[PDB]
RNA sequence: ACUUAAGCAGUGGAGCAUGUUAUUUAAUUCGAUAAUCCACGACUAACCUUACCAUAUUUUGAAUAUUAUAAUAAUUAUAAUUAUUAUAUUACAGGCGUUACAUUGUUGUCUUUAGUUCGUGCUGCAAAGUUUUAGAUUAAGUUCAUAAACGAACAAAACUCCAUAUAUAUAAUUUUAAUUAUAUAUAAUUUUAUAUUAUUUAUUAAUAUAAAGAAAGGAAUUAAGACAAAUCAUAAUGAUCCUUAUAAUAUGGGUAAUAGACGUGCUAUAAUAAAAUGAUAAUAAAAUUAUAUAAAAUAUAUUUAAUUAUAUUUAAUUAAUAA
RNA sequence: UAAGAA
């Protein structure tokens, strides 16, 4: 769980749902409630029909509130189930989020936020990848471990090597492109991810390692 | 084999900062954030930008964290305010202006900003407006 | 909610609450235990 | 370290290079660079950052707390997709691990534990369920009950294996287990014409006396049907037999197992230890 | 631009880009959509593309997700797509590595902007006006001035510098010579600050004005500086000069390999 | 081994405050009741809060939906549809009504958590068993060892996190507390050497003496059973009851009544202890200040002044700055 | 030419 880095550790602020800081506590108090009231609001309009019979309950995970300067992004998962012919109901309800030029709904927060809102809807095939989505819908490792450790132990040593090389052939040592040799977007990313697993769960707790 | 110019070495290595040559502090930028790890990296990105439009900013100074406490009848639960200063000396303030804007546009989530600006510079009612209304009315108008 | 039948007609959501209060309201009143006609002047 | 732009026009996109000149004009050639101590801003990898990864990288036209379009330009219509789905082979798959019948984990098993052929356990193989029982066990939370299977494996050519396989959960797991063990408990069978015993064995195991008998040529299994079972997978053909005091399932099965390898000598063992010649008188007339 | 907006020139273009002009057009308009000829043209077009009859496209688009009707759960992982936990470090890469590309080539472009220090002259402009700005928030604080000047440094002559200071009374230190007052009583900074600009004006005008009373008979109060100071830790010692021992400092001792090294 | 017992340090007969109970009351809102004891929540009850009492007053009410009307904006080709707001319409809403209204759940307390399953292997015909072992050691599952058993998963431990000590970074050392702040990292679950005691004989343990160390504390983190709980104010669902009233509003009253009884706290009953005074101001920490905070000064009590309490006036600070 | 089952 590597802290200094954004691969290797969850960070902290994701731990809440509201994720701002105002220096005008009223107003931080009031965000706080004001996402409550639309977390509920998105919850009531997951659920939709064409006609009877032909119910769909889309289920979503709770939001995530990201409060910036100058604008909000309300981040949420969510988990649904010749097409290219017609927009199916949860297509509707998407683009009704973003796309739509009149009345999306993104406008409407904005005004009720009065700063900048956008809506970023995050599909998940599996039910079994997030807790909530799990729970919301079942109401209607050594090895991995091993390989994990052996993977950093190899990237450490090859920025190790690849450093002494160049001390070999201040504290500034030398060209970027020689201090990250071999360390590219193509092997150290997903190498270095955490949570790719599950290899745990008790139906609703899932351990992702 | 591959040139890698100066502008990407930058980002593998901790901000530069331009020296302090007269000392007048034009404004401070205080950040803050229940977390320290946004708030930390937003400061990195402040002192690169404002390197780059030719401020002199001396750095994210910490400042005492403030704990909130709460005790629910006994759970503990506490909120942390973690605090940085950034301190930018001899801009004019347009240059100063384009650097509060540019980083207001590229905030992160759950960081608040305060901006003090000094601007050095040459040296040359709703009760009273009802009360009168009142004293004006003929409820009191006629005790006068 | 009683709001997103007219800014999106094309969608019908669903209440699920109510659909449940509406339920259980035709329920009581198939058992005769529904509420009494409340008096008018 | 400072380019030619002749140079970095042959590295870097057009539309790039206009940055490029003006940090080396703002950065001098002599600047010596500190890593941070407690604060990471670039990637644990090198990029240039001039291509925008399809994962790594927000979605172009995707809404997000960055993204840089207005409100009403979002690219972004089709919703029954994974947007960004992961790079490279496209999955996660631990090295080690597989994407998502029993006789074929049998045999690969036992091959893994023991060496044995798994081809022979496969091809050549016939199990047979002999017993199959709830056994149960009283205990201070209720009773525990487990499914119990004996089981006879054979390629009907003088190998037989009995097995036992008990599970707390599946009847498939016990039979299983019990397939598992008759192929671990595989024997070789005296067999006189490789169809029937050589003469007759009067053999008691526990409380089961067990009577057999040799027969002739085209005399069929007239035996108990635990015995049945047992000579269709040895490749006994011809076989006379009764059971006496017990008649229990489980222990006529074990009990005849220890009858055919124990209580029997074939022609060459007592000729060799008699020093005798013993000729088959049947097989004589036929030239 | 708006070519999803004109299904008319839908005519040709790849089949791909046809589908996803419908698309938007379908996201765009949301309700207010409504079939178009041209449009059902352009689609037919596609009807190769996509291995779809002309007939059930028609369908579709007339009667829509009716039309498709009319004509899973706990599925095996197939190990293609990561845990939500697991997109939120994704997620965080993300932002981390659009930050850096900014910090790369658009940051680098601000060099453009920047400007030489017009340093007001310290004689020139010796008061200093705070404004604050709470980024991105309504704070009722925003709209304080605080204005500050050191004393002697308003070209005030010895008696009119003393009425000064006799009529700022607690908003004058004598201990750092600065006078200083904030004014947050207007809805807005810039009425605040000419506000207190003219009270600054009114202070020097009557201190200027020394036909009738230059208050020199009236001593300086610093009662609020003294209470003040009460109210800090003054750490007012310093190590006594004579008990220094420079004799008994560490001495350079001679290396010779640094010196033949600075060769 | 909770508990007891012992020892140490207290508190403890009064007044008051605050609870509970009893009685009283229009109301004194609510809380226990299978024989030791025990009805006992308040991060603020003048009005509000409030749940209670008295007297007035409201009747589709706070919701959602249907159906009409009356307008108001948009669109058709002038009426019309589309919506928004009001009025009515009745399904209803509403209920600090019911636990002698049942379920789950959750919460509390307690017992057990080096143990439970699974997989192989082995023993017994088998149900079953998995064997040394009723192991050693510690305050402790603490630390170890061992066996036809060996693993795995969980659990425990390690780990982690505080704190402590140190290093780097940051601060243009006037936001000063650099004796600081807060990011990152390191450290220990300490280690070595003898001597004496014991030993399962050392490469063990304890004690003592030396040596190096700043090193001496704390928190969290899993399940399984048992019982309790409706201020379960830790919910949801269901049942049942009221619907001009068991819902809703206003005015005042009560929750503050006083024979008792008890719990808790505060102030005392004087000299190892109370009082007064102590201005270049002995010596803190942790909090709070945009639904504020209140400096210095002046005036009165008031007496040269000080102290103390109010008033007048609001300086600075929305804060490492000022209070 | 000797079969067992509940
Ligand atoms: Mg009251
Ligand atoms: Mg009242
Ligand atoms: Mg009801
Ligand atoms: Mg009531």
């Amino acid at each position: 769980g590597n802290i200094n880095n954004k691969l290797q550790h969850l960070n902290n602020m994701n731990n809440w749902n509201t994720q701002i800081y105002n220096y005008n506590k009223n107003m931080e108090i009031m965000n706080t409630m004001n996402d409550k009231l639309i977390n509920k609001l998105l919850y009531k309009m997951m659920t939709l029909k064409l006609n009877n019979m032909n119910i769909n309950k889309i289920i979503m995970s709770k939001t995530i509130n990201q409060h910036s300067l100058n604008k909000l992004n309300i981040k949420f998962y969510y988990y649904n189930n010749n097409n290219n012919y017609y927009m199916n109901m949860m297509n509707k309800l998407m683009n009704i989020m973003n796309n739509n030029m009149n009345n999306n709904l993104c406008n409407i927060l904005s005004y009720y936020y009065k700063k900048k809102v956008t809506i970023e809807p995050i599909k998940l095939s599996y039910i079994y990848l997030n807790s909530d989505i799990f729970s919301k819908y079942i109401s209607l490792d050594h090895n991995i471990s091993m390989n994990y450790i052996n993977n950093i132990n190899n990237i450490n040593n090859n920025k190790y090597n690849n450093m002494i090389n160049l001390l070999n052939n201040n504290n500034y040592i030398g060209n970027i492109n020689n201090i990250y040799n071999n360390m590219t977007i193509d092997n150290i990313p997903m190498d270095i991810l955490m949570y790719k697993y599950l290899v745990g769960w008790s139906i609703v707790k899932l351990n992702f390692i | 084999t591959r040139p890698y110019p100066v502008n990407v070495e930058a980002v593998y290595y901790a901000p530069l900062k331009l020296p302090i040559k007269y000392g007048d502090l034009v404004a401070d930028i205080q950040l803050r954030s229940y977390d320290n790890e946004n708030l930390d990296f937003y400061s990195d990105f402040i002192l690169r930008t404002g390197y780059y439009l030719g401020i002199p900013l001396t750095g994210p100074k910490p400042l005492p964290t403030r704990r909130e406490r709460w005790t629910v009848i006994k759970e503990n639960f506490e909120r942390h305010t973690h605090k940085r200063l950034i301190r930018a000396w001899d801009t004019n303030p347009e240059v100063l202006q384009m650097l509060i804007a540019y980083i207001t546009k590229h905030s992160m989530a759950g960081v608040g900003m305060k901006c003090n600006f000094f601007q050095r510079s040459e040296i040359s009612s709703a009760v009273g407006q009802k009360v009168l209304e009142l004293l004006d009315s003929p409820d009191f108008k006629k005790h006068l | 909610f009683r709001h997103l039948k007219t800014l999106y007609p094309d969608i019908e959501f669903v209440d699920l609450e109510e659909q449940y209060r509406l339920s259980m309201v035709e329920a009581k009143k198939r058992r005769g235990k529904g509420a009494p006609k409340k008096m008018k002047k | 370290q400072h380019y030619d732009e002749s140079l970095l026009s042959r590295y870097y996109p057009e539309s790039l290079l206009k940055s490029i000149k003006l940090a080396q004009q703002t950065i001098p050639e002599d600047t010596k660079f500190r890593v941070s101590r407690n604060v990471e801003f670039a990637p644990p990898y090198l990029d240039d950052f001039t291509k925008i990864h399809p994962f790594w990288d927000y979605k172009p036209g995707m809404p997000h707390l960055h993204a840089q379009e207005e409100n009403n330009n979002f690219s972004i219509f089709r919703w029954d997709q994974v947007q960004q789905p992961l790079p490279g082979e496209g999955n996660i798959l631990p090295p080690g691990v597989s994407l998502p019948s029993k006789s074929a984990d049998v045999a690969a098993g036992l091959h893994k534990q023991t060496g044995v052929d798994p081809d022979y356990i496969t091809r050549k193989l016939t199990m047979k369920p002999l017993v199959m029982k709830r056994v149960s066990n009283q205990t201070g939370k209720g009773k525990i009950a487990s499914f119990y299977a004996l089981v006879v494996v054979g390629d009907k050519n003088g190998m037989v294996g009995l097995g036992e396989g008990k599970s707390r959960e599946e009847m498939s797991k016990a039979i299983f287990k019990a397939h598992w063990d008759a192929v671990r408990n595989l024997k070789e069978i005296p067999r006189y014409e490789n169809r029937t015993i050589y003469g007759d064995i009067d053999f008691r195991y526990h409380g089961v006396k067990l009577h057999l008998r040799s027969a002739k040529p085209g005399f069929g299994l007239r035996v108990n049907h635990v015995i049945f079972e047992i000579c269709e997978c040895a490749g006994i053909k011809d076989l006379s037999g009764k059971v006496y005091k017990s008649r229990n399932d489980m222990n006529i099965a074990k009990g005849t197992i220890e009858a055919f390898t124990k209580a029997q000598k074939t022609l060459d063992e007592v000729a060799l230890g008699r020093g005798k010649k013993l000729v088959d008188v049947r097989k004589v007339y036929y030239s | 631009a708006d070519l999803y907006m004109h299904p008319e020139k839908w005519k040709g273009l790849p089949p791909q880009r046809i589908l996803e002009l419908y698309w938007e057009r379908m996201a765009r308009l949301g309700s207010e959509y409504k079939p178009n000829k041209d449009e059902l043209n352009a689609l037919l077009t596609t009807s190769e593309y996509s291995n779809v009859p002309v007939n059930d496209i028609k369908k579709l688009y007339h009667r829509g997700e009716q039309g498709a009707i009319d004509i899973n759960s706990l599925r095996p992982f197939m190990f293609d797509e990561l845990p939500s936990q697991a997109q939120e470090l994704v997620a965080q890469h993300r932002e981390q590595r659009f930050y850096n590309r900014l910090a790369a080539y658009e940051l680098p472009l601000l060099a453009q902007y920047r400007q030489e220090y017009k340093r007001p002259s310290p004689e020139s402009h010796p008061v200093t006006y705070r404004y604050t700005s709470y980024v991105g928030e309504e704070h009722p604080n925003s709209r304080k001035v605080v204005l500050s000047v050191k004393t002697k440094e308003l070209g005030l002559e010895e008696k009119s510098l003393h009425k000064f200071r006799i009529l700022a009374r607690s908003r004058y230190d004598h201990t750092t010579d600065i006078f200083k007052m904030s004014s947050d009583k207007f809805e807005h900074a810039s009425q605040n600050a000419r506000y207190l600009h003219d009270i600054l004006q009114r202070l020097l005008a009557e201190s200027k004005d020394l036909t009738e009373d230059d208050f020199s008979d009236v001593p300086l109060d610093t009662r609020h500086t003294i209470a003040k100071s009460l109210r800090k830790k003054k750490r007012d010692y310093e190590f006594p000069e004579h008990w220094k021992r420079p004799e008994d400092a560490p001495k350079k001792k001679f290396d010779i390999v640094d010196q033949l090294l600075s060769t």
